[PDB]
């Protein structure tokens, strides 16, 4: 999928960074349902700044 | 003075309407709670998690709007 | 005149309450010497009162049965009867300074959003950049209308939304 | 970059890890497959044990000071601050 | 082995950390992402237990903190003396303390605050101070505003010294833990030296300065006419003139013939009638007695020689049969928890301040003070409030300790342990007794008002109706009235006129009279008692179950302050001892408001006024209006409201201004009191949508306050509004009517 | 009796199980996540809904979700 | 010294000084030009 | 491993007796008892308040609710690394000395543990309650 460090826009509605952009840390090459690893700069109401994602939930933007 | 009090009345109307519409419309869900509809119109709270859920139901919102209404009348 | 409002430059209650004021003044005044600091202060107070009153009378203020100035709110009416100097110009100056301050605020905000330490510039400030944007902020209205004609003011439909919109 | 000697169940593997890169990320970029799950500093899956050298794991939330004082490290949120030696697959030893 | 143990240059001095927010704590040092960061940063700035774990360093921190505190107080006192010297009519009021109002604050000739510089006498234009600095300085005998000038100057110097002291002791040389722990040494030092010496030096100043100059004051000589104090010290001639004992100097004291010195060590009791102040001879005798007492006291414990005592040893010795280990290990405890000593001192000090105000209005010492009804009332209410707040802070820090420093492993079967055991029965009995008290004491007044509206006053509880006479208090009053006859043969007058007797009049104003006690006063005393018992109830519950409960067996694990444990199992809302002391604040405010109401009305009705008979301010209406709450509201509140509700156009108009403003803010608190931080954050999300809609979001993530923080903001504003409303009302009313 | 549910986002870091003061949770084998571990609630009738699980799940939406239901003496946490 | 400069560039002190400056501005304004009503 | 049984004849640890003790509910509905063997004799804290001393080896304590024993298990397991086994008892005398009774401890994966109540799906994949309408009772969408 997308490259590490690359910038993707998050599209998962239930996500804190929904409708926002993140940075792909990496993507797994195994059979994980959500291989995209994407950091964030602002923290959620939980304070976390990175979440796992399938390929569709993000877009390289 | 009548000018002034009339403007006060308009104010109170707007306040009441504002809180009421906020409560009523966010009932389906919210950024904090997208699944608000899964709790019925009346649920006590989601507790103190995520920084604290206090007075979060639209039922609670109307509950609050009562006071403003009383003040206006 | 308008709405049956007579000028207090003509009204009786105006001079009535003015004289009443001065009467209370001399009453508090009659308990001292002349050179006494309280005495001279009360005298200056009477002076200020009479001067403010002469100014209010010269202003041509319609002042009703209370003799107290009431203000008019219609561009057409104030212009036709010489009463813009009470609402029109004040509102205009206010909106000028307000738009100035808001615009320069957004200017600094954008400048610092174009930074790697947004929180740190939000706490500690760039003094010279602030001064610069302050000096430049006068042309805020022309700049804003330019950006409008370019449509560059507002953010597009990409801000976060709630799940039920 | 810092030389990170990883003492693994497969043997020792010394990798280079930049100051700005998490231990786990560098290990994966070097082709290794270390344990992980949350990748957020909030579990024990990626635990290692520092035998020598130093790390900065300041954003971790799962370990206590005594655990870190004995060398335990959440590799998913740990930066090297020196050449270091880290035994991997240490979750069981934490429990 | 007690000695001095210090560490040199422990802490450096740089403005580096000054540029670093949160450096003191671990997490805050990471910097702000959301807005609560700043709040918590502020909140924990002085939680040195949270800062680190070194007992010694924490001791040094609090040591420097005390240093700075003292410096602040020095600053304040000095500025007071400065403005007294420069912007006051104190010398005029010295020439006439009978018709000049003490005023020391003048304002500037601006948009209209100038009207407030009213006429207080002596051509002065300012604001009447209710502090009583005038009578204070006259009692001390200050004559020339030059003296106050010098005073303020020296205060500036002292403050600077104290702040440097804090700096040095924190960064240059900080003592060591054992040094901080040489407790018996500290006790002996303080107990003897500090108190005894202070009292003795004050007595010396009295004798050689004030008593002569105040003697001449009441003699009537012009203030600018008395010789200077040091001149008096020089010339024993005039001192022997005033009192011939001084002709013999001090050899009589060295011959134990104290009887001769009686000229200035009297035992008159009562007030100087021409002045309304206590007899200065008697005051000096009091203070010298206190001095000798504390001096001989300060030599109780062993420090570096065989003689002395061991606190530990004696406490271990004192144990009873029903009690198990008795008083063992408490030594260990107190040697270890800062909050323990803190809470102790706070409770004691609040109680003190209360007693202080009590005796102060009981037997006013200052010249012509009793006349200044306003000053009396003001200082009294002031110190009462201060004391109550000290009480609740005591409870707070006690619970804090019990959360943090507690350890079972050292206290096996101690007083503490059995308390922890039978706490449930204890608190149960306390509930029951408080409920009974409330019921009876409240229903009394209510049944009175009920019979009233029912036109059956025959069936009320009045001093005329069914009576409840405090036979005890009246019997004791007469007992004190008759005590000097036999239980005090060397006495001239009772310490208070309210024991019985005559009335003292200075300038027509009622200085003091004997006060009777009716069924009304019976009822109000019982009210006060019930309220205080409720307060102690809530506090005791908070402290006893701070660590656990049959509901929360692990409450000790949730920290001292914590919002709740969810809505689960019914709902954990408001379950911290923090919340408990919160509630206690509420009930305390209620209590003390009631008490000051009682005081004010009874004073106005049966004490104060002007002599001619007694032109009592409210003519004793209280006597028959207090039995019924309708009488209360109308005749006290509604009546005395006029002064404040028509004060406009006057220099006192600001009183009604702040009256309404306090109303305002007190209501403002209630939004916090009732609202919900969840709702609030929802609104936050809406408005940040609004902002980002224009790319104007702030970096720091806006966040609704914690439940606790909202509680605190609300309660602070609430108490502020209430106290300010009452304060304004009282001030305006008394300045107008007194 | 309250209701509790597990979702595929369970990264199995067990904090939920680690947080349940009532042992109403447990971990099982799985294959959805790298941990190969899924959270599991076999003793729901003991959950008082104190949700400390929900607090502990680091998952974006909480890999686990509580839903307060009816009330039994154990649900209310009554020892009397 | 630089530490000091940073301490002065800290936020609340800057808010402070700006407010003081503005307030003194307006107070002096009213001093020299008392009683403004129109224009 | 096999399910143990309970021995009512166990020397209970040393404690002076508190007032936060058991109630009617014990004699009426049920009550739990906790079983563990300490390596040595040592003082500890009572979850219901109080300091107590455990004996060497077999030690026994009973309680009504589950959370008491659970917090106590946490305390011992994290402060003294003991592996207690506490049961569920009823006034009938029937035991079930069960509260984490499951071979080992649940905080680790174990073979045989069958998943329960696990929505093998996301959470956003739930349906609007308009569809659970007119059921036999109040039922949440996530109930399905
Ligand atoms: C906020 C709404 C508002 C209201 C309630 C009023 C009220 C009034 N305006 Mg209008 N006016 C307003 C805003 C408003 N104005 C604004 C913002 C402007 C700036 C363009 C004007 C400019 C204006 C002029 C130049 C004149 C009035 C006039 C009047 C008065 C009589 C006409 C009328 O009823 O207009 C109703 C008000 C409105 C329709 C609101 C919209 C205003 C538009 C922009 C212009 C209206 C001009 C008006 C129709 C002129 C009528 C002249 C008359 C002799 C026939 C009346 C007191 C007349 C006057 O002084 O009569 C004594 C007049 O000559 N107004
Ligand atoms: C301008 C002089 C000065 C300077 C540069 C420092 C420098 C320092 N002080 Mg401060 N301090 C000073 C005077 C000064 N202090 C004074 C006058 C006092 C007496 C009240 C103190 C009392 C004091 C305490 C009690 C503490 C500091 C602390 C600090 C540190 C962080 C300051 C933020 C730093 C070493 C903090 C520190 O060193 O924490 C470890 C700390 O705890 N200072
Ligand atoms: C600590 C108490 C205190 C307080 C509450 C005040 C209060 C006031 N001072 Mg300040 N002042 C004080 C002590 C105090 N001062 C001291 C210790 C100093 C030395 C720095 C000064 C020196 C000072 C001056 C030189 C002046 C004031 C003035 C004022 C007024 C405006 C500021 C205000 C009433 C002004 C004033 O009184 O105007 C009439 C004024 O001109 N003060
Ligand atoms: C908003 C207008 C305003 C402004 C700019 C000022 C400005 C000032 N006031 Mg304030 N003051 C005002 C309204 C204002 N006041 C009002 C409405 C009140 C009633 C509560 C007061 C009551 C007041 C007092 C009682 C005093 C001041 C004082 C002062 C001066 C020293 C601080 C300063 C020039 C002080 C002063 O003049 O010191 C010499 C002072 O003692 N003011
Ligand atoms: C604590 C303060 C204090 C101080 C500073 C002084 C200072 C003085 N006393 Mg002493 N004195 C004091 C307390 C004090 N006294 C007390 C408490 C008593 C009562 C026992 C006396 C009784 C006393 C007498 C009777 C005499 C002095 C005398 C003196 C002076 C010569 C020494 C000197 C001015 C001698 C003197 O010259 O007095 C004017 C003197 O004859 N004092
Ligand atoms: C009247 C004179 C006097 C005498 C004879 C003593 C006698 C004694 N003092 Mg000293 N002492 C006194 C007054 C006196 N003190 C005064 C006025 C002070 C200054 C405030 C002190 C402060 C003081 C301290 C702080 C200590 C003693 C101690 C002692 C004892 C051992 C040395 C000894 C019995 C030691 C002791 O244990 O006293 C109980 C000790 O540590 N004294
Ligand atoms: C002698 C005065 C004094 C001192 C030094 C402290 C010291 C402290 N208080 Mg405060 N506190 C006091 C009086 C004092 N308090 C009083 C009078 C009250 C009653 C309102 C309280 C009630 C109180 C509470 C309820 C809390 C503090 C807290 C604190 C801590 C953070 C600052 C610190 C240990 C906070 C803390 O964390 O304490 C450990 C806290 O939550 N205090
Ligand atoms: C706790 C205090 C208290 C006490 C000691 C009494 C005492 C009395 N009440 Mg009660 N009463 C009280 C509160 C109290 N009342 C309250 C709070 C109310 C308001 C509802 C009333 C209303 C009330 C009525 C209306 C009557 C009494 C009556 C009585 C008598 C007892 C029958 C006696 C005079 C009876 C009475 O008048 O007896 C002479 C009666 O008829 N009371
Ligand atoms: C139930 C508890 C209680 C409490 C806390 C108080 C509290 C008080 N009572 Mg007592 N008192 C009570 C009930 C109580 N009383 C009742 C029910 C009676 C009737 C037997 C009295 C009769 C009584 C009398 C006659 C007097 C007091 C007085 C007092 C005060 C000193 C003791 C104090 C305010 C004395 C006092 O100051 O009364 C104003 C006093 O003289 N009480
Ligand atoms: C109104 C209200 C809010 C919303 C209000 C909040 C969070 C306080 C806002 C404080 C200020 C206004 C925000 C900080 C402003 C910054 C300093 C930015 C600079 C502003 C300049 C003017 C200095 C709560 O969050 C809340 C939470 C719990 C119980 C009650 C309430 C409550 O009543
Ligand atoms: S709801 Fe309460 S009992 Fe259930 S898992 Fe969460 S914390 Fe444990
Ligand atoms: S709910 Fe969260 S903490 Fe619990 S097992 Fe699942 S991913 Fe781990
Ligand atoms: S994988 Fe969870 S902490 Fe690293």
């Amino acid at each position: 999928g997308p490259k590490r460090g690359s910038l993707v826009k998050i599209l998962r509605p239930e996500s804190y960074w929904f409708n926002q952009v993140g940075k792909v840390v990496s993507v797994d090459q195994s059979g994980v349902r959500y291989p995209v690893v994407v950091r964030f700069e602002n923290q959620n109401y939980a304070g976390v700044t990175t979440n796992n994602y399938a390929l569709d939930e993000v877009v390289a933007a | 003075g009548d000018f002034l009090v009339h403007h006060a009345i308009a104010l109170g109307l707007h306040t009441t309407t504002l809180i009421l519409v906020k409560g009523a419309l966010d009932a389906r869900g919210s950024k904090l709670m997208p699944d608000k509809k899964d709790f019925g119109y009346s649920f006590p709270c989601d507790g103190p998690g995520r920084g604290g859920t206090c007075d979060i139901s639209a039922y609670d919102a109307f509950y609050l709007a009562v006071f403003w209404m009383l003040n206006t009348i | 005149d308008i709405a049956g409002l007579t000028p207090c430059s003509e009204s009786k209650a105006y001079a009535k309450l003015e004289k009443k004021e001065l009467k209370t003044l001399e009453k508090r005044l009659k308990q001292y010497e002349a050179d006494s600091a309280p005495a001279v202060a009360l005298k200056a107070t009477m002076e200020r009162t009479k001067a403010r009153f002469a100014n209010y009378a010269k202003a041509g203020l319609l002042c009703g049965n209370d003799g107290l100035p009431h203000l008019i709110a219609d561009p057409g009416l104030a212009l036709k009867y010489g009463h813009a100097g009470e609402v029109f110009i004040p509102t205009f100056g206010f909106l000028y300074v307000a738009g100035y301050i808001g615009y320069v605020g957004r200017q600094y905000l954008i400048a610092v959003k174009g930074e790697a330490k947004p929180t740190d510039k939000e706490i500690i400030i760039d003094v010279p950049l602030a001064t610069k944007l302050a000096w430049q902020g006068a042309g805020w209205p022309l700049a804003a209308v330019q950006e409008l004609q370019r449509g560059t003011l507002l953010e597009k439909e990409e801000n976060i939304t709630v799940s039920p919109r | 970059a810092y030389k990170v000697t990883l003492k693994t169940p497969s043997g020792d593997k010394t990798i280079e890890c930049p100051a700005d890169t998490y231990i786990l990320d560098a290990a994966e970029e070097a082709g290794l497959d270390l344990p992980y799950s949350c990748r957020a500093g909030a579990c024990s899956s990626c635990a290692g044990k520092v035998a020598a050298g130093t790390v900065d794991q300041s954003d971790q939330s799962f370990l206590d000071d005594a655990q870190m004082g004995n060398g335990f490290v959440l590799t998913c949120v740990a930066y090297p601050t020196s050449d270091c030696t880290i035994q991997t697959h240490q979750e069981e030893a934490l429990y | 082995k007690v000695k001095i143990a210090v560490d040199r240059n422990p802490v450096e001095t740089s403005f580096e950390k000054w540029a670093k927010p949160g450096h003191f704590s671990r997490t805050l040092s990471k910097g702000p992402n959301t807005t609560t960061w700043i709040w918590n940063l502020h909140a924990d700035a002085h939680d040195f237990d949270s800062h680190t774990s070194d007992l010694e360093e924490i001791s040094r921190k609090v040591f420097s903190a005390h240093f700075g505190q003292l410096g602040i107080i020095f600053i304040w006192l000095s500025g007071m003396y400065f403005h007294g010297a420069r912007f006051s009519n104190y010398e005029a009021w010295l020439s006439d303390p009978t018709h000049i109002k003490p005023s020391a604050q003048v304002v500037w000739p601006i948009v209209g605050q100038e009207i407030l510089n009213g006429d207080v006498g002596g051509g002065f234009q300012g604001i009447q101070i209710t502090s009583g600095f005038f009578q204070l300085w006259r009692a001390s005998g200050i004559t020339s505003e030059l003296q106050l000038y010098t005073t303020a100057i020296g205060g500036l110097v002292m403050a600077a010294a104290m702040f440097f002291a804090g700096w040095f002791h924190y960064h240059k040389a900080a003592p060591k833990l054992e040094w901080f722990q040489n407790v018996e040494s500290m006790l002996n030092h303080h107990l003897g030296g500090l108190l005894g010496l202070g009292s003795l030096a004050w007595a010396g100043h009295q004798i050689h300065v004030s008593l002569p100059v105040n003697k001449l004051l009441d003699a009537g000589v012009d203030p600018k006419e008395i010789p200077l104090p040091h001149d008096l010290l020089l010339n024993r001639a005039i001192m022997a003139d005033l009192y011939p004992s001084f002709a013999k100097g001090i050899a009589p004291f060295f011959t134990l013939n104290w009887s001769e010195y009686s000229d200035f060590l009297t035992f008159k009791g009562g007030l100087n009638p021409v002045t309304g102040g206590l007899w200065l001879s008697d005051t000096a005798h009091h203070h010298v007695a206190i001095a000798v007492l504390f001096l001989v006291a300060g030599h109780m414990y062993r420090t570096n020689w065989g003689i002395g005592h061991s606190m530990k040893e004696i406490l271990e010795a004192h144990r009873g049969p029903f009690t198990g280990e008795g008083h063992v290990g408490l030594y260990e405890i107190l040697t270890t928890s800062w909050h323990a000593q803190l809470a102790i001192n706070l409770a004691l000090f609040g109680s003190l301040s209360i007693i202080v105000a009590h005796h102060m209005y009981a037997m006013p010492p200052y010249p012509y003070l009793a006349t200044d009804y306003g000053t009396q009332l003001s200082l009294f209410t002031h110190h009462t409030w201060i004391g109550g707040f000290c009480i609740v802070g005591a409870g707070a820090h006690a619970a804090i300790f019990m959360v943090r420093d507690y350890d079972p492993t050292n206290n096996y079967n101690n007083l503490l342990d059995r308390v922890i055991r039978h706490r449930d029965a204890i608190i149960s009995h306390l509930n029951w007794v408080c409920i009974f008290l409330g019921f009876h004491s409240f229903g009394l007044y209510i049944h009175n008002d009920t019979m009233s509206a029912l036109g059956r006053p025959q069936d009320m509880f009045s001093d005329t109706a069914i009576q409840l006479q405090p036979v005890f208090a009246q019997w004791i009053q007469n007992t004190h009235f008759l005590a000097p006859q036999l239980t005090a043969p060397n006495a001239l007058a009772a310490t208070s006129l309210t024991w019985g007797g005559d009335l003292v009049a200075v300038g027509g104003k009622v200085a003091m009279m004997p006060i009777s006690l009716g069924t009304s006063d019976f009822m109000v005393h019982h009210i006060h008692a019930f309220t205080i018992h409720v307060t102690v109830l809530i506090l005791l519950k908070g402290v006893l179950f701070a660590r656990s409960s049959r509901l929360i067996p692990d409450k000790a694990n949730l920290g001292f302050r914590f919002p709740c444990d969810g809505p689960g199992r019914g709902g954990t809302c408001q379950v911290s001892a923090w919340d408990h002391v919160f509630l206690g604040l509420f009930w305390m405010y209620n209590s003390l408001s009631i008490v000051i109401f009682h005081f004010s009305w009874k004073m106005q009705s049966d004490v104060w006024g002007t002599v001619t008979g007694v032109s009592h301010i409210t003519g004793g209406n209280f006597a028959q209006s207090a039995n019924t709450i309708n009488g209360w509201l109308r005749d006290f509140l509604w009546a005395q409201s006029s002064q404040v509700i028509q004060s406009y156009g006057s220099a006192l108009s600001a009183y009604g201004l702040i009256f309404l403003g306090a109303h305002f803010v007190w209501a403002f608190s209630l939004m916090f009191l009732f609202s919900g931080r969840g709702y609030w954050q929802e609104l936050i999300e809406s408005i940040v949508w609004a902002h980002n809609k224009l790319k104007v979001a702030p970096a720091i993530q806006p966040r609704a306050l914690s439940i606790t923080q909202g509680r605190a903001v609300g309660v602070a504003h609430y108490l502020l509004g209430g106290i300010a409303t009452t304060w304004s009302f009282f001030l305006a009313r008394i300045i107008s009517v007194g | 009796a309250h209701i509790v549910k597990i979702y595929d986002t369970c990264i199995g870091c067990t904090q939920c199980v680690r947080a349940c003061p009532l042992d109403v949770l447990e971990m099982v084998p799985w294959d959805g996540c790298k941990a190969s571990q899924m959270a599991s609630a076999p003793r729901t009738e003991d959950c008082v809904g104190c949700k400390r699980c929900e607090t502990a799940c680091p998952t974006d939406f909480l890999s686990v979700r509580v839903y307060l239901g009816s009330e039994s003496t154990r649900s209310m946490g009554l020892s009397y | 010294m630089k530490d000091f400069t940073t301490y002065l560039s800290t936020a609340p002190v800057i808010a402070t000084i700006w407010f003081t400056f503005t307030a003194g501005l307006l107070i002096e304004i009213n001093r020299y030009f008392p009683d403004p009503l129109v224009f | 491993w096999t399910v143990p049984t309970l021995n009512p004849d166990t020397p209970s640890p040393i404690f002076g007796g508190s007032t936060g003790g058991l109630l009617r509910k014990a004699q009426t509905e049920e009550f739990y008892v906790i079983t563990w063997e300490a390596k040595k004799e040592q003082i500890f804290e009572m979850p219901t308040g109080g300091a107590a001393i455990m004996r060497q080896g077999p030690n026994l304590l009973k309680f009504g609710k589950k959370e008491q024993c659970l917090a106590l298990t946490t305390q011992l397991r994290n402060k003294f690394k003991l592996t207690p086994c506490f049961y569920r008892v009823f006034p009938d005398g029937k035991v079930q000395y069960l509260h984490p009774a499951d071979g080992v401890y649940p905080e680790k994966v174990n073979a045989g543990r069958v998943g329960a109540n696990q929505n093998m799906r996301r959470i956003g994949q739930n349906v609007n309650p308009i569809k659970v309408k007119f059921s036999g009772r109040m039922m949440s969408p996530a109930e399905i």
